[PDB]
Parts: C-alpha cells; structure tokens; sequence
C-alpha cells in the first residue's frame, strides 16, 4: 500500500528556497515521494540506489594568406620546424619567430595537423592547388 | 601483529614442572624449537659474529 | 537463481537443436508441459512414469531432474548454513527454506519407514522376552493393580472432562480472529460443554470401538538451530485423547506407578531439582574423603532416538500390563495413521507420534523400562523401597543400603539421565581392568575424543590424568553394555563423565540448563567468605556446617537460543509497530531472567550479550525514526512506561540519566518557576534468588503446617487473618490455597510434563514451559520496577516535558486517557517530537518549514506528515493576526487612563509572522503629551526606575516560538531577541522605547521584555493572561493537536 | 552519555540481588 498526493490534506506552494542562510523546507511531500515512499501507517521508506556514492556530493586571416606568410618566412628546401630552430637560435629574431609560431598555430587550429614537417615547395603546391 | 584452549594432561602437569626462572618470549624466539609447541613458520636467527 | 535458468535454457537448447524442423515445430509445445510436471512429481515424491515416451529422452528428463535435485538440495543446505550462523537474510528466504527442508525430512521419513517395513523388525525375540519378563518381575514386586476402564459413572469424569476442555481451549485464548477449521473446533468444544454425558458416551464408544483415524497433519517450528515437529489432530479424536491423558495420569498418580526418581515432578521447578541434586551429592556418607583412593563419578547422557525407535507391538505388549486391553489397543491404534504434508502422504509404523495428548504417558512409562535395564532390579528396589512405605527422592531406607552399592544417585529427566557413582580403589581398578581386557590401549589414545567443558577455566574443569580418564571410559562402557542397541542407544559423543579423585579437586555437571561446578571446602583455601551471587553454599544435614560450594553458569545452548530469539525479533518488517518489538523483547527478557535468576550474574558473556542485544533493539528504533544516525538519543524515549506514552522497555545494563534532563518548568500567575529533581533501575535486583526462595518456602510451609495442626484441634478454619504474614512467599505460593478451583485443580496430576510436551502441539513458541500459574502461583513482581522507573526519570512532571503535553492545555494528567496495548508510529513520533527534534540529537544540519517557525533538525518525514496536518492552511499567520487584533482591541479601550491619543495597527507583511532574521513593529501608541519610560526589564520585573528620556512613540511587537526540550525558556529568548532587534542595522523600529512579547506554542509560554511607561505593565499582564486563556485561534491549534495525538479527557 | 547501554561486568559492588524487592499485601 502507498499514499498518493491527495491524502495529504493541505499542501501549499514552494515560494522561497532560503533566507538568512537557512534552507526553507517547501512544505510539500513531493521530494519525499521522489526519494522514497509512505505506507498506510505513515512510515517512510527510502530508495537505496546510489552506486558511485560520490563522497563530495553527500555533504555539500584566410588560409591562402597564411600560406603566403609561411612562404614569406621560409627559405627553400627547409621545413617549418627547421625555420623555428633557425629563428630561435634571447633568439636572433624574436619577432619573426613569434610571427612564425602564430601562423603555425593559426594553421593547426584550422584542422591542418603536422604543419611543422612541411617544406616550402609542398606549401607552394598547396597554395597553387 | 594480529594472530596468524588446551586441556590438562599428564604432559603439562604443573606439579612436575620446576619453576625456577620465568620463561620469556625472547627465549622462545632465540631457540624456536626447544621452547615452542607447533613451530610452523619460524626462521632460524643468526647466531654470533 | 539465474545460473539455474541458464542451465535449463542450455538443456532445452540441447534437446531442441538435435531434432529437425518438422519436430522442432512440435516438441517446442510438447515437452514443456510435462517438463514441469516431472519436477513437481519429484518434489511431491511421486514416481514419475508416463506411457508413450521414448527411452533416451526419458533418460534426459531423469538427468535433468537429478541435476536440478542436486542443485536444489545443496542450495537448501547452504541456505540453512547461512541462517544457522547468524547471517542476515530476507524472511521469505527462511519461509521457503523451511518448506524445502520439510520436504527433505518427509522424504527421509518415508524412506526409513519403508526400510523398516522391508528389513523386518530390528529387535530380536530374546531381548523382547528379557524386557517383558523384567517388567513382569518389577510390577509383581510392587503389587501394581492395573488401571480399570471407567464403567458407566466414575463420578470424576465431569471434572476430568472440564480439565481436558480447559487445556484444549487454553491455546485459542490468544487472538480473537480465527480460521473456519478453528471455529469448528471451538464449536465442538462448546457442544461438549453443553452436554457432558453425551460427550462421555462418545469418548467411551470411541475407546471401545474405534480403531481407524483421520490423517494427522505435520508442520515444523522454525528454530534457527534445530527443527522441531508440530502435529495437527482432528478435534473429535482430540477430545477423547485429552480425556484419556487426564484419566491415565490421575490413575497412575494414585496407584504409584512412577518411582520418585522419574522427573519432572509436579512439586518442583527444575532449579529446585538442581538444588536438591546438589544437596543429595553433599549429604552422602563421607563423599569428599579421598585419603584412601576413592572416586566420585558423575555420568550425564541422553537416550539417542528415544522417540523414533519405539516399536508399536512391543509397546502394546508392555502396555497391556498396566491398563485395560482396549485402552492399550486404542493407544497403539492412534500411532498407526497416515501423516500428510500438502502433497505427501505416508503411513506410520515405527516410532510413536510424539504430538499426541496421551503420548506424555508413553514416554514416561517406556523410559521406566530403561531404568530396569540400567539401574538393575535390586538397586531400584533398594532406592524405591517397599510398596507399603515408599522412599523420598534421593533418600534411602538406612545407611547400609545407601553405601552397599556404587550406583547411589540416579535421576531421569524426560530423556536425559544423570547418575552418580562412588567407587573405592579396588573396585575402580577392577573396572578399569575389565575395560582394558576387551579394549586395549597401547598408545594412550583415550585422551583424544574426551568431551570436556570449555566454559570454565583450565584449573577449574576436569584435569585429564590417565587413571581418571580410564575410569570414565570404564564407567561409560559398563553403562553402555546394559542396554540392547536395538531398543535404545547411548553415545560417547553426546555424553559427559566427570571424575572426582585425588588429582581432581572439583566435580562438574550440566543439568536443566545449569552448568554446575561443586568444590569442597577442604580442597581449597581458608574461611575468607566473600559473598557472590551464583554461589550456593552447601552444608550437611546432621552437623549443619559448611562442606562445599556450588558455582552456577548458563550453558551455551541457552544463550544461543536467546540470541536466535533476538534475531527473530529483529526480523520485523517496516510496518511493524515499535511497541510489538518492545513487547517481544520484554517477553524474551523475562523468560530468560526469571528462569536463570541467580546464574545470569555469575556469567559474563551473557551479560555482554544482553547489552549488545539491547543496543541492537534500540538501534532498530533509532533507524526507524530517522535515516541519519543520531549523535545522542534520550533513554526516556524508551524506558517511559506505556501509560505515559512510552514503550516500557526493560533494562539490563548500566545507563546513567544525564544531568539537565531532569529539569522542568511551570508558568503561573507569579511567573515562571523552574524545578530540578542517577541510574535506571535494573531487572535482576527486583527478583528473589533461588536459595533464599527455597529456605523461605520451607519455613512458611512448616509454619502453615503448624498453624493447620493447631487449627484442626481448636475446630477453627484458617482464614486470611492468619496467613497475611506469609502472602507471596514460598513455592508453591501460599496464595494458591485462596483460589476458586481447589477441587478442580486438585484432580490435575502430571501437569508439568504435559506443559513441556505442549511444544509438539502448538505452533507458537512457549516461554515459561517450566511452570503453570494456576499450580505454582506467580513467581515474580514487577510493580516495583515500574514505580522506581517513574520515580527515577524525575517524576511524571519530569517525564511530561519531553512529551508535547503543555501544547494540549490540560490542567492535570489524572483525568486523561488514551484512545484504544499498542501505539502507532505516527502518534509516538508526534508525541515525542520535543525530545527528538533537538539540536544536540541531530548535529549540524537544520532547516525551517515554509509557513511556520518550526526548525527541523535533520529531516523526519513521519513528523513532517503530522506537522503539515496540524499547521495546514496558514494557521501560523492566523494565530499571529489574531493575537495582534486582540491586543489592538485591548489597547482600544481604557484610553484616558494611559494618556493615549492614538493607537495604530501597523500594516503587517504576510511573511512577517514566520521570518526570523528581522522583525517590525506591530502596534504603535502615540503619547498625548509625553511619557516617562523605564529601563528595559522583564514582564514580571517590578523593580523599575524610570529615566528622564521622555518619548512620544511606543511600539509593541509580537513574536512566536516553537521550542524544544532544552531551548524553551521564553524569558531569555525574548530578552535576546529584543537586544538583537534593537541593536542591528536590518530591523526597523520607529521608536527607541518599546517592548517585545514572545509566545512559545510548543509549551504555551509567554513573556515580555522592553521599556515600560506607567500603567502599561499590569494592563499588558492581564491582557496577555486573557489572550492565552481565551484566544480562539490558539484554541483551534490546541484542538488540532488534541485531534492529532488522540488524547482525550 | 550518548545513549550507549553499558555492561554490568564489574559494576556491582554493594548491590545484591534480593535487595529492593518487595511483596504485595493481600487484596481486601
């Protein structure tokens, strides 16, 4: 046997959750019927399905422009990572190294993976195609 | 450590045993086969250098 | 159970995957019908056979049934092994396991009865002739006259039929709702009451004529350790069997059939049997002298399978010597009937039906035949004495026939024998030689296999010297030789032999649940005499000096049965009331303590077990109230008697009532007065020990005998004037003389063994099996316990502060009554809400209900469902507005006496009545010219010195409270709220001079704190008295509380 | 004193068994 929501004689609204740091009980038996249930004699039974047990919860630029910039920043027969090595060898040119790293990140973030092992002629054929 | 009920007999009669010196635990540990009943998993200690 | 289902699916796949498609379409709906029927016929022990079945598929069905039978049997044995050791399990598991083991025991019994019918009688003719001629020589030696058939009118048949019908209706007086088969039995018993002579004619006709009987039903009583059968008999035969039982015991008591060693008797409880056995051990001729190598031997044993190994034809031949032959044919004919369990029928032909009415005679006579085999005819004749002058229990004719033989004490409880031997040196040597002649022992192996009592210390129990062990083996061999193994069988593994010698300073036995250790005075140290409970002091009859001591303990089986009873109590469902659990605990605790009176104190493991079980019982209620574990919980919730709304729980433990829980308060016209009123009284102090009970019993019955002898000669009848000095005293109680059924209860002989054998007839358990109140009287008093329990909790006013009583506005308690044994859980929780919903019970977590000022510590749904019903439909705000409007109508009149020019009711916000962070003024008074104000003081404070700070505006605020047991002092609460709300940057008050009035609803208290202008304080005191006596909204709250608690006057 | 019923082992020195046990008067 179980008690329904009509056998409560006088539930009311649930206006405010808290005031002054004190939690307000919402005066209705809705959440107790969600957590468990009642018998005919008014005892309460609680559901016990809490598997994980959760020990904290219980107590609370266009790509062609990028290619043109890389062809500007590459000497022929050299990879991009080798150009990073050469500009970083304080480095010799911090500004152009920063620009090359920015163009590399803007090409990585567009889906092109492995841009570091890319030669100048292959990027030129990529811009041509 | 945590552990890994004997009746009277003719054998353990205390009227036969001469109590002169109280037998301690280190006597049973130094010579583990002379002073011990059921010596299952004991190790022979190094004697002297 | 899923593995068995996968196995069945694999068997069905192996069956169906072999056959082709035209047979796959047929055998999917052909095999599955009788596949369950074969297992059902196996479970009902029916031989499975059907024509038109091929043989390999029949062998497949038999292999299926055999594999499921093995799985089912091992599952049932494992389920019994789980619940025997004490592992928790669902109740339906035990309910199915009882039926499984019931069917297995029925299959074993049906097999062994057919084995008896196949192998013939297991008794030889020569042993039968031996025991028959032995019984003939014994009954001719005593001149026993046989019991005659009651011819037409014995002139006692009416009283015996009344006693039989009372013993039949004794079982059905527990509950008032019965089944139809039980209503038919009560109707037959009432028709037997209405016409007694027709009932007697039916009884005598069934005795002289009837030999065929209806089938007897069988059930099993679910003990966790050992299953025990209960038999169900047709009532028309049951009336005749009960009358035969009564007539046989009443005739056998008059004809002196039973010797005085056969126990239980009607005159002694079993601890008195133990005490007289210890006195009989003490009072022998030089029993503890071992200067010349004498020995004392204490044998205790049990006749194994005494109930199952009685052949019925031999029983009839031995029974025809003492009664009429038609009576013996009726007693033999009832035993040969078909036993049924719900599908299973089998006839009985070997062993007696132990659950009959008259079967209590059959065990006691047949076991008498054992005494002629063990004790011998000469020694039994020396113990019992002549027929014209019989001896008393443990008494002899003279000292020479006492010491003439070694077998010198004997006792038989229903199937347990206790024998006590006295040997010399040469007799012990001869007996050991006669043992070692047939059973040599070259390796000294008779030490291993010796049953010994581990409950005592090592120097306290038996010391296993080789001579004493050989003497014990020889004693048990000499006793075992005297019994033919086809009739009865004793075993060493179920027996115990204690030896007292030079090497053994003390003697041991187990009898009537008591572990007794006897230790002489001359084998120990000096006089010192420190008094202990559970220590009986043994003295001689002649010289009356101390000779020995008797040490008492409780055996292990009693404590295990008690712990199984506690585990049965903790199998209560969620819908079970708390009072039923407490009543079961109280019944079990009285049934333990009032039997093991003096020995519970001596054993320490039982004293630990009682406290452990009591804490588990209290934890069962603590979890039932709230899911979260409380840090503290008051004992006054439990130990309050049921009259005052508590549970009435009995105490065995050390519980101390904490200080500042014995305080109470009361408000009257002069103000609020506080009052202040320790250990909970225990049960064992309110019960007399057995030794003082037996000495006082002998003393009061000697005095009654002398007063009766004086009253006969003076032609005087003894009345209540001469026996009011010794009421409640002695055993049987003197109170049993002054009763209405003297001539009725005087015809009831052999009632104690019948009360013991009720356990095979009634399905419920029987505490107090060892007594009957109409024959012994009442053997304990517990009104002093309830009196000291009410007195120890601080009085009735000290108890009622926890109980939400002052919210009901009753002036007294004495005119009140509860609406009707048992109290529900909601009423119990709403009654004890002020002492459960406290800050120091559920620590830290507190919330507030929406429309009230009620603080809920933790979360309690069973109290929330009542506090919604009491405070529904904004009753808090209505009470607040009613108090404000009534006080406004007070301040409206009497206008010129206070120089008031304008009273103004403030616009009250609808959330102001229950918000508690801040407040606002409610009633504002305007002074006509100017008002002198006093210092902020209490409502009852009369030492007021007024300042020169003349103000015009005055403010009155009304505050409500719903307190608990520790925080309900309304004076300090009103003062703290005044000093908080007048000294903060959030509350708004238009005047610096005012007053705050606080009303606590849970105890109905009221006070006020603040400034006072002249003439205001007596007016406000009388006005608040008039409001608290005559507010209709408070009356609605009080009548809703009285409706919820079901407490009336 | 957090509930917690205690054992009676060793906690009986001056308390006997028959003490504070009273008997009733005969009714009328």
């Amino acid at each position: 046997d179980i008690l329904a929501s009509e056998d409560v004689e006088g539930q009311e609204a649930a206006t405010l959750p808290s005031e002054g740091g004190v939690r307000i009980t919402p005066f209705n038996l809705q959440e107790e019927m969600e957590e468990g249930h009642f018998d005919a004699d008014g005892n309460y039974f609680l559901n016990r399905d809490a598997q994980i047990r959760d020990s904290w919860l219980d107590n609370i630029m266009s790509a062609q422009a990028l290619l043109e910039g890389l062809l500007e920043l590459l000497l022929p027969r050299e990879t991009v990572a080798g150009a990073l090595r050469r500009l970083g060898a304080q480095p010799s040119s911090p500004q152009r190294l920063d620009r090359l790293s920015g163009l590399a990140d803007q090409m990585v973030a567009r889906g092109n993976l492995g841009v570091y092992q890319e030669t100048r002629e292959r990027l030129a054929m990529r811009l041509k195609g | 450590f945590e552990p890994l009920d004997e009746d009277w007999n003719e054998f353990n009669d205390i009227n036969k045993i001469i109590i002169r010196q109280p037998i301690r635990t280190e006597y049973k540990i130094a010579f583990p086969y002379l002073y011990n009943n059921l010596p299952h998993h004991v190790h022979l200690t190094w004697y002297h250098t | 159970s899923h593995f068995d289902l996968e196995l069945r699916a694999a068997v069905m796949h192996d069956i169906l995957d072999m056959m082709p498609e035209g047979i796959k379409q047929n055998k999917a709906r052909t095999i599955l019908q009788h596949l369950s029927e074969a297992w059902r016929c196996w479970k009902a022990n029916i031989p499975w056979k059907v024509p038109g079945l091929p043989t390999p598929i029949e062998n497949m069905i038999l292999r299926y049934v055999k594999a499921k039978a093995d799985w089912w049997t091992n599952t049932a044995h494992y389920n019994r092994e789980r619940i025997r050791r004490g592992a928790t399990v669902d109740k339906t598991v035990c309910k199915k396991n009882l039926g499984r083991l019931t069917r297995l025991y029925l299959k074993a019994e049906q097999e062994r009865q057919h084995n008896y019918l196949k192998d013939g009688p297991y008794i030889t003719a020569e042993e039968a002739v031996a025991v028959y001629t032995t019984t003939v020589h014994w009954l001719e030696s005593r001149r026993f006259s046989p019991i005659p058939f009651p011819p037409l009118s014995y002139k006692h048949d009416t009283k015996l039929l009344i006693l039989a019908l009372e013993r039949l209706k004794e079982a059905y007086s527990v509950k008032s709702r019965l089944n139809q088969s039980q209503r038919e039995e009560l109707g037959l018993i009432e028709q037997a009451y209405d016409n007694p002579h027709e009932a007697l004619s039916r009884i005598k006709r069934h005795l002289l004529t009837q030999r065929a009987f209806k089938e007897v039903g069988i059930e099993f009583m679910d003990l966790y350790s050992h299953l025990v059968p209960v038999y169900d008999v047709e009532p028309l035969e049951k009336i005749t069997d009960a009358y035969l039982d009564q007539y046989l015991w009443y005739e056998a008591d008059k004809r002196r059939l039973f010797p005085p060693w056969i126990k239980p008797a009607d005159t002694e409880p079993p601890p008195l049997l133990v005490y007289k056995w210890c006195q009989g051990i003490n009072n022998l001729q030089d029993v503890w002298e071992t200067s010349e190598g004498e020995c004392n031997v204490m044998l205790e044993s049990r006749f194994e399978k005494m109930y199952e190994k009685i052949d019925l034809t031999l029983l009839n031949r031995l029974l025809r010597l003492i009664v009429d032959h038609n009576i013996a044919d009726y007693m033999t004919a009832k035993n040969n009937v078909v036993i049924n369990y719900k599908d299973m029928n089998h006839t009985n032909s070997y062993g007696i039906i132990r659950g009959l009415q008259f079967a209590s005679f059959i065990v006691q006579y047949y076991g008498l035949v054992m005494d002629l085999l063990v004790l011998g005819l000469h020694r039994a004749s020396e113990m019992a004495g002549p027929p014209q002058m019989p001896n008393d229990f443990l008494s002899f004719q003279d000292i020479a026939t006492e010491a003439a033989h070694p077998i010198r004490l004997f006792c038989r409880y229903i199937d347990r024998i206790h024998i006590f031997f006295r040997f010399t040196a040469d007799e012990a040597r001869d007996l050991i030689q006669r043992y070692l002649t047939e059973h040599p022992d070259p390796n000294n192996e008779n030490i291993v296999g010796y049953n010994n009592k581990k409950c005592w210390p090592r120097d306290a129990r038996m010391r296993l010297m080789k001579h004493d062990v050989n003497l014990g083996r020889a004693v048990f061999w000499d006793i075992k030789n005297r019994l033919p193994r086809s009739v009865t069988t004793v075993q060493w593994e179920n027996s115990f032999v204690s030896v007292y010698s030079k090497d053994n300073p003390n003697l041991l036995f187990n009898m009537c649940g008591f572990e007794c250790r006897i230790l002489p005075k001359c084998r120990t140290s000096y006089e010192e005499f420190t008094h202990k409970d559970g220590v009986w002091n043994l003295q001689n009859e002649v010289t009356k000096e101390r000779t020995a001591q008797c040490f008492l303990r409780v055996d292990d089986e009693s404590m295990q049965r008690f712990h199984n009873r506690v585990r049965q109590i903790l199998m209560a469902s969620g819908s079970t009331t708390f009072t039923k659990i407490v009543n079961k605990w109280n019944t079990a605790l009285i049934g333990l303590m009032t039997y093991f009176r003096e020995a519970v104190v001596n054993t320490q493991e039982l004293l630990d077990l009682l406290v452990k079980c009591e804490n588990k019982i209290q934890t069962r209620i603590k979890i039932g109230l709230n899911s979260k574990m409380p840090s503290r919980f008051p004992p006054v919730v439990f130990y309050t008697p049921k009259e005052l709304g508590g549970l009435g729980m009995l105490s065995m433990g050390h519980v101390l009532i904490p200080q500042s829980d014995l305080r109470w308060s009361k408000q009257t016209d002069v103000g609020i007065t506080h009052f202040r009123s320790q250990l909970i009284p225990n049960l064992y102090r309110y019960i007399q020990p057995w030794e003082s009970e037996f000495i006082d019993s002998q003393r009061v019955w000697a005095e009654y005998a002398l007063k009766r002898q004086e009253a006969i000669a003076q032609n005087r009848r003894l009345t209540l004037e001469d026996l009011e000095d010794s009421w409640d005293r002695g055993i049987p109680r003197i109170n049993t003389l002054f009763q209405k059924d003297r001539h009725t209860l005087a015809y009831d002989k052999g009632w104690r063994v019948r009360t013991d054998f009720k356990q095979y007839q009634v399905l419920k358990q029987n505490p107090f099996w060892w007594t009957h109140q109409r024959h012994d009287g009442k053997l304990w008093n517990l009104n002093n316990y309830r009196t000291d329990m009410i007195q120890a909790l601080g009085g009735v006013e000290g108890i009622l502060e926890h109980t939400l009583f002052k919210g009901t506005y009753f002036p007294t308690w004495e005119g009140l009554f509860w609406e009707k044994n048992q109290i529900p859980n909601r009423r119990f929780t709403l009654w004890w809400s002020p002492t459960i919903n406290r800050a120091n019970v559920y620590v830290g977590f507190q919330v507030q209900l929406d429309l009230t000022g009620i603080f809920m510590h933790g979360k309690i749904p069973t109290l929330k469902i009542s506090l919604i019903q009491i405070f529904r439909a904004h009753l808090w705000q209505k009470i607040h507005e009613s108090i404000v409007m009534d006080l406004c109508q007070v301040f409206d009149q009497e206008l010129d006496a206070l120089e008031i020019e304008t009273v103004q009711k403030e616009t009250i916000h609808p959330r102001k009545s229950y918000k508690m962070n801040s407040s606002c003024a409610d009633i504002l008074l305007f002074a006509s010219y100017k008002w002198n104000v006093s210092r902020p003081s209490l409502l009852a404070d009369s030492k007021d010195v007024m300042d020169s700070t003349t103000t015009q505006k005055y403010w009155i605020d009304i505050q409500l409270r719903w307190g608990d047991y520790d925080s309900h002092d309304i004076e300090r609460y009103a003062r703290a709220k005044f000093l908080d709300y007048t000294t903060d940057n959030m509350s708004i008050y238009p005047s610096p001079t005012g007053v705050l009035i606080a009303i606590d609803l849970a105890y109905n208290l009221h006070s006020a704190y603040g400034n006072w202008f002249p003439g205001s304080k007596p007016l406000i005191q009388q006005a608040m008295a008039k409001i608290m006596k005559a507010n209709p909204a408070l009356y609605v709250l009080r009548e809703r509380i009285r409706k919820g608690l079901q407490l009336y006057s | 004193p957090t509930g917690e019923v205690l054992s009676l082992v060793g906690k009986l020195e001056g308390t006997r068994m028959g003490d504070k046990a009273q008997r009733t008067k005969p009714q009328m």
